[PDB]
């Protein structure tokens, strides 16, 4: 799981 | 850490630091609640908690069976997800309508309310990503065997 930035 | 860097940080339990690909800006990861946020971020005995859940499949039974009501893969569950949290930190919609009118667990019906449990009750990465939360603050997408959650603690 690659995370997503923030916004 | 290394002599030729920078030293830092704390981050709390959970937390690590990454780069945004597109602006080379540095965030915030919650490895537990898989949140991401842009601000340094720098446990309870209940917690209570909405989420909104999208269902997937990956079976594959054969021609006799009825048409399953889930179809859609563990991706398109995943860009669901992702478009919903998308809009729940833009300000566009509201968690608890989007619970609501999306959510796969019986729950949408009470606005995607659980109500109040304690460590034991629920699955596993559920749970430690609940009891991680900040009371208000929402997770990112949380993986079980009922499908990827989208859940918000509001106690």
């Amino acid at each position: 799981y690659s995370p997503t930035s923030p916004s | 850490g290394s002599h030729g860097m920078a030293d830092e940080e704390k981050l709390p339990p959970g937390w690590e630091k990454r780069m945004s690909r597109s602006s080379g800006r540095v965030y915030y990861f919650n490895h537990i609640t898989n949140a991401s946020q842009w601000e340094r971020p720098s446990e309870p005995a209940r917690v209570r908690c909405s989420h909104l859940l999208v269902k997937h499949s990956q079976s594959r039974r054969p021609s006799s069976w009825r048409q399953e009501k889930i179809t859609r893969t563990k991706e398109e569950a995943l860009e669901l997800i992702n478009g919903y949290i998308q809009k729940i930190k833009s300000g566009e919609e509201d968690f608890e309508s989007l619970a609501s009118q999306f959510s796969d667990c019986s729950s949408a019906k009470a606005r995607g309310d659980l109500g109040a449990f304690s460590r034991g009750q629920m699955q596993k990465p559920f749970e430690d990503a609940s009891f991680a939360l900040r009371t208000g603050e929402m997770s990112g997408p949380v993986f079980t065997d009922s499908g990827i959650h989208i859940i918000l603690r509001t106690e």
